[PDB]
């Protein structure tokens, strides 16, 4: 071999064409979202079942923030792009912000504390 | 007469909730409405003295239902000094220490919601 | 070889951090740090910021970021402009950390503070 | 100034003459203890109130392993040195392995999963 | 950018199996992908492996001649014994307690490791 | 007659618990005793086929109440009678369900286990 | 640490081989491949300085090639060369000399350098 | 303090607003010039007496290439910018390429081997 | 990014060194460096020591080493003890660089000097 | 491949089981020997023809100090171990300290300036 | 013959340690008041090879192929006769590579042999 | 009467050699003996004024044949009469004299300093 490369920046994990940041401590939705944006990323977005399986596996047993939000309980779920969610995995609860848990995806208020996952394309 | 919610403070015929969460004064009002409450309206010095002695985390500032929109309560009668110690611009009031202080409405602060019985 | 940080200070990589137990205005906080050959907290990377956010706990704390006015840029205590990685909240002149990230308040407002200096001799 | 120092190795935190390491994911007592030993450390020992305050604070709200064990419910609490614990902060529960929680110190099974704290002298 | 089904951690490229096998097949599988059974060189690498392996007891690149012989990597370089291996067997695997050992023929998930290179 | 515990598997007049925790065969026996149970004693092929179809995590090995000792030169159940026709090798080995077959492994190896309670 | 093999020189994380006789580009590239290496690649100023210093007075092939005079210079990886040190001459195969890097025909004879990571 | 900075890249020496590189082995003018150009630099240029004093002092007893050249013996000395030299320190010899020696500045053919100084603005 | 050393100073990695134009006693030399927000030179790696030995030319130059007596250990101006990598020649209290390495002399001896400070903000 | 190695520390060159260090500037025998000792090395020692060939090739055209010394002109040449030199390559001159030149090995006084070479086992 | 040149028959040879293009090789010989090497016989070639020492390098000679003539010509300037240039012909120049005369690109850097 | 060596200074019936090499006073005496000379014995202020005006490198200290010993409690020349104030400006312990600037200074005999050798013609 004559040269080595890296999949992603330091502290990030590479899964094919994506990079992911798994937080070391919990925070609210606002700080999380701000943190990802600073790294030229967004709160985690899964585009296929493989990406979702990776997130669920590596998130360990940490309830973790993802990039799904809704205007109200009567409004549709949207990504941080503002593109609507395909609703493949329905979200539990009657709140505006989505997080991953051991049962799948659940919801809470902007101000609750949770770990977060960032995502960006390599 | 109905009783105060499970983990709220009780005084006279009022229920108080002191938040651990902070945001803008506008966002503070929104949290009280979601709770079926309003921002704090101090009726007398006795009510204030009670709240201060029941806060514990005296090292934080708390939004109240008073804003320079002159100075008006959210109920919404004009304020009478009989005193907001600070500076006036496009300000909102907050309990900072043992005094009512005027701060920027964009600042992140905790708040006190109140429910009338 | 290493060099333990002083009493009441936390050590994080090549820096040394002091988290106050009492609140003050921004002017006193800045004066306090300068007396310890330090400055109000400066974060240069994500690791340093993660530290500050994690250890500050539930204490809204002063960091070394200021503005001349709402229409002026944010500056460190060095007077070097802010990289604006984490955009500060509010329309006020003096920055501090909270659970939402970095917000702002007036001169006179009281908050706890963070000092920061390089571990050096 | 003409020399810079670090107080602790990379990923560790310095408080006076001690270095602390806070886990990134949870594990059981056996792996946690093995991890610390590999870094020429032990599961977190708090000598004074200042050291205990820091641990409780920096650990966020994560139930984290500390170096206190007992042979059985009827046996005294000992450190990993095998020096007996001064019992300043009494440990809750009737289990053999101590861990920090929001209430103070509690007890669980060797197999329970918890975030951990490694500690060593600088 | 690591190949499909592989995870990138720093300058290394890791493969976490979906189906289990013996130590002989596992080693053969990794070699076919221009890789070897996982080697951890630092705490960060070991933490990743332990975290992502989930609840799957997975083979790593550590083998013994006998219970009285030292543990060697697939390079044939001896193991620094930082994390002592449990059991009195010749082939090691990662579990929730750390590292354990079994016989050549037992079925377990595996982990392949290679440098992200050209 | 009393029913199986809250989150245990029920089959015939037996209760099963599949551990998520792994250790030596000796430590497996200790966990079943603490639970007021014993290691798994497979009565028939029907019982085995049931367990395999109800495990889900089929990709992990599980200790059972069967061990080989030099003193007897035979495979004995922990109840404790000799085994009658384990695909593997015999030395100072303990049995475990690895895949869809009973395998002989080293008793020092870390493995999960199946506890059983008789009704 | 881990010493480079016999006849090789270790410079940081790389192992270099300087031939004892000359040969055509094709045999040299084949010789390096046999030692799990490739014709010499330099990634920094330090690596290039080493090569230039130890190359001595031997014109030596390196991993740079070109499809034609109108095509870009590429490494054996097929990654294009950053052209920090432009190669002199209008030929397809590059070699190190005292004037820097020059080009010649696949069939001309030169000394050679291999390169591989210490792994 | 707060953070530390570098005046110049690794292996380069900083003198006011300039960076200088001193070779570790000798080479002809062609390679020496090529080397500097690859680092977005040129064969040393001194603009004042302080810069020249530094070069003379740090070059030790190594006859070194600087960025002065001439078309022929009857042509003026020029920098790599093609700006003419101020001739403050006259160059010895009747050759086309300048180098620093223990006496001051001398000249030789393109092919001779010497050490070399690179320079560039910080 | 890259930050230039002041006039008459030489930049080597993250440090700024100053080489005197005249000799003096150790006391004045130490006082001169302090005036420039610096200290009598300290080398932390082989590269820093190589630079000092190379640029000091043929000038015996004061560095930041001292010791209380012949029987006392060598310390830097930080009061941190020296790693003794290059043992100091002589049975005296104040160190200076020469062509043989590092030797020692009395506080009132005239040597040339070298300062050093971090290129820090 | 799945791990990276080095063979020698930074600035050293690996030849078989040895690590040679070639200086960047000249000094006397005393400082040169002191420099090597500080890196847990000694002035260069060649044990075979291959080691000597490497030294002569990489030393370029620099007269470089090595690890051979003798009490007087009438005394035998010894290594820094104090083991006697096999006299395979006879040393030129009637002086006490050896150094490598383009002709082979020559000798001078302790005080003369030369480049140097350190060697230590990997 | 000059002070540090090789002597054979009624010819002087200089083997360069310096390398460049064939054009630049010709320029160096002219500056020396010499010309590039013209091999008269196999005896002269065998002598040069046995007196080179650095046999592991290639050396330009006074032989080049031009499209205008479609032939190999010496710089004296006689067309070449097989009495053998082992390589390929395009816009090439000859060089002693090993123990044989090889055709190489004239832009390649190579040492040279001057003759007087 | 025979003349001074090839590159030595000549004054009255004395030859001087100023070293560029530095060492202990003991090692300075050894170098003069190897040269068939002795350390400098200043006969008068005229001889001193000559040496100072012929040094050039006034920024260095030079050993002379004058030392203080506890056995005599006096300053003695190496010839070896006792010194007379006809002035050594410094401190006396186990000291040796050296020309530092335009004055004779008492220094530690272990310090590295250059020296002045002298040869008598008579
Ligand atoms: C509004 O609240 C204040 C006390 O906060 C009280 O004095 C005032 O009477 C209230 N206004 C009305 C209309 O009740
Ligand atoms: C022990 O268990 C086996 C089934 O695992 C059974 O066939 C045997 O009869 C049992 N022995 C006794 C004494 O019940
Ligand atoms: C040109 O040189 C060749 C030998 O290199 C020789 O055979 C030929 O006769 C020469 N031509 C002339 C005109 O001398
Ligand atoms: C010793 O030297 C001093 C001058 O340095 C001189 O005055 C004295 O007479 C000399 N002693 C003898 C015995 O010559």
């Amino acid at each position: 071999m004559n040269k080595t490369y890296a999949a992603c920046p330091q502290n990030w994990i590479g899964v094919e064409n994506k990079c992911f940041y798994f937080s070391e401590y919990p925070s609210n939705w606002t700080f999380a979202q701000a943190f990802c944006m600073a790294q030229e990323a967004q709160l985690a977005r899964f585009d296929n079942q493989d990406e979702l399986n990776f997130l669920m596996r590596y998130k360990a047993n940490f309830d973790s923030w993802i990039g799904l939000h809704r205007e109200s309980s009567e409004h549709p779920w949207k990504w941080t792009d503002n593109t609507e969610y395909n609703n493949t995995i329905p979200i539990r609860g009657e709140e505006r912000f989505a997080y991953l848990n051991n049962n799948g995806i659940s919801s809470t208020r902007i101000y609750s504390l949770r770990m977060w996952i960032c995502s960006k394309l390599n | 007469k109905l009783e105060c919610p499970q983990d709220w403070l009780s005084h006279r015929d009022k229920c108080f909730h002191v938040s651990q969460v902070s945001n803008t004064w506008k966002e503070g009002r929104i949290d009280c409405d979601k709770k079926g409450a309003t921002l704090l309206l101090i009726q007398d010095q006795e009510e204030l003295r009670f709240l201060l002695d029941s806060i514990k985390e005296k090292y934080n500032s708390f939004w109240i239902g008073l804003s320079y929109t002159n100075w008006k309560w959210i109920n919404g009668t004009a304020f009478n000094s009989d005193i907001t110690g600070v500076t006036e611009n496009g300000s909102c009031a907050a309990i900072s220490g043992e005094k009512v202080t005027s701060e920027g409405c964009s600042s992140d602060n905790r708040w006190i919601c109140q429910k009338e019985l």
